[PDB]
RNA sequence: AAUCUCUUUGCCUUUUGGCUUAGAUCAAGUGUAGUAUCUGUUCUU
RNA sequence: GUAUGUCUAAAGUUAUGCUCUUAUUUACUAACAAAAUCAUUGAACUAG
């Protein structure tokens, strides 16, 4: 049985620079924060999840209070993803369930009882009804909540050989990228169980995280070799030989990476409680802010409109803002 | 004092060999090689011409 | 001019190409067992 | 120019199929090892030993 | 009397681990695809 | 086409200059492919 509490709709919206220091913090999740995302396009709200099995929305402006709390999972939160219209968000949990939450009323629009851990969930940028779930059993499930047949499971992608690590749609929603514990990255056409591209190499390590650069020309992948690689988003999608970002530590942690609103910079968490930031053109490391708590900072996100406000969190539980 | 003297002399010898290896890895003039072990082998062959 | 010596220097340069940490006793046991 | 490129490539190789597969297998074994520790660490942080 | 760095000498310290008929033969190929790769042009710098 | 190897992921809970867009060149790989001169005929067939 799900529950939700309100504390205030809030969805209506009320050249970048390097961040330099932590300006403020939020209570976050006591046992650790496992998911953190800014509200699309305007970033006036922060959605987060953690080990307390709860999900929380926090105001990024005014009094910085928590506005809505969602309690519908019996185990830690694994992934969180907003829809194109912000009207809903998806949540996955170690309880083997994916739930769609109405961002405003906190009512569950849909429930999926899975037979495997939903390692990552993603929603189609051009259709809020379509969502894909990456499973620990290596399959990727595509659902269309409008379809009642088989609970809306319209497609299954099964070429990966090991647990899915991350999922990321192309900005136009025609194709999506997937990464897996099988050490390969694959690009898929929507609803077609055929990978149009496969990215694999002898020295290429598994990539626990994927993101797309604001220009839509390249995508970046956090790799277990403590490096960030970049790949073209145009046909053949070759790896960019020079845009490699190095300096941080991430091996053994699913550390997220984000891009500045203007795409001038790239930033990422660090396993030693720090926030690194590199120049997108030369890939030179420009800063590494120390975050309180002395715990791995696995969650990092850059505000879509602010010039330099970044948010980060991790095993310490509290959420910190850098600027 | 004995344990410390043995540790310090082992350390000194180890670092001396480390520097010697960096020198060997940067000297040139030896016959063409395709990898580091091949370089060390060609250098060994060169020491026989003495 | 190309030379055999130049070719082999380019071969040498062509061929001449992660720090995990142990956080607790269980990882130390895994590491020691493997070693 | 293509002749020189092919020559440099064939002149570089030194190990047979088995040794080369052992190299790629050791790299894969390491990536599997790190994925195993990542999952174990997430579980540990959640109080699930 | 005790450091530091040079140079020589010594040490070679990641410094070729069997056998047979050189063990044997081959290295002319269409479409499409996959991977790597090449020149140029703008762009990055 | 094999030999053969690997995988199968909850629960049956053990107490705390340097790049990019893109049109080509070259190499390697593909039991993928019934390809028009030289009363209808390679045709289901080849493996350490």
């Amino acid at each position: 049985e799900e529950v939700s509490h309100f504390y205030g709709g809030y969805l209506y919206p009320p050249r970048c620079y390097l961040p330099k220091k932590v300006i403020r913090n939020y209570p976050g999740h006591p046992e650790g924060t496992t998911a953190l995302k800014f509200l699309p396009k305007t970033g006036h709200l922060i959605l987060s999840g953690g080990n307390d099995h709860t999900i929380k929305i926090w105001d990024f402006y005014h009094d910085y209070e928590c506005l809505r709390d969602f309690q519908g999972h019996n185990k830690p939160i694994k992934a969180l993803r907003f829809t194109e219209d912000c009207q809903s968000f998806l949540s996955s949990s170690f309880d083997r369930s994916v739930k769609i939450w109405d961002t405003e009323t906190g009512k569950v629009k849909t429930r999926l009882h899975l037979n495997s851990t939903p390692a990552d969930v993603e929603s189609r940028p051009t259709n809020p009804h379509e969502f894909i779930v990456g499973l620990s059993n290596s399959k990727i499930l595509h659902y269309d909540d409008r379809v009642s047949e088989n609970q809306g499971l319209v497609q299954t992608y099964d070429h990966h050989l090991s647990s899915i690590l991350a999922l990321k749609y192309f900005p136009d929603g025609s194709k999506f990228i997937s990464s897996s514990e099988d050490k390969t990255v694959r690009i898929w056409e929507n609803q077609i169980n055929v990978p149009i591209k496969q990215i694999s190499d002898t020295a290429q390590h598994s990539m626990p995280f994927l993101n797309v650069h604001p220009s839509q020309n390249y995508f970046c992948a956090q790799s277990m070799d403590n490096r960030i690689y970049s790949f073209s988003l145009k046909p053949k999608y070759k790896r960019h030989p020079k845009k490699i970002f190095k300096g941080h530590s991430s091996a053994g942690y699913g550390i997220s990476l984000a891009f500045s609103g203007d795409g001038r910079y790239i930033c990422s968490g660090d396993s030693k409680s720090r926030l690194f930031t590199w120049d997108w053109n030369t890939s030179r490391l420009l800063n590494n802010i120390k975050i309180p708590g002395n715990k791995p900072i696995t969650q990092v996100d850059w505000h879509p409109q602010e010039t330099s406000k970044v948010i980060c969190s991790g095993a310490a539980g509290k959420i910190y803002v850098c600027d | 004092k004995l344990a410390v003297s043995l540790q310090s002399e082992s350390k000194k010898r180890y670092e001396a060999r480390k520097r010697q290896m960096q020198n060997a890895k940067t000297l040139y003039g030896v016959e063409s090689f395709i990898n580091d072990k091949n370089k060390q082998f060609n250098e060994k062959l060169s020491r026989e011409s003495k | 001019h190309v030379s055999a010596e130049q070719i082999l220097r380019d071969v040498y340069k062509k061929g001449q190409k992660t720090n995990i940490d142990i956080l607790d006793l269980e990882e130390l046991r895994e590491y020691q067992r493997r070693k | 120019k293509e002749m020189l490129a092919e020559a440099r490539a064939r002149l570089l190789n030194t190990q047979g199929k088995k040794a080369t597969r052992k190299i790629r297998e050791r790299m894969l074994e390491e990536s599997k090892r790190i994925a195993e520790l990542q999952k174990r660490r997430e579980l540990k942080q959640a109080g699930i030993n």
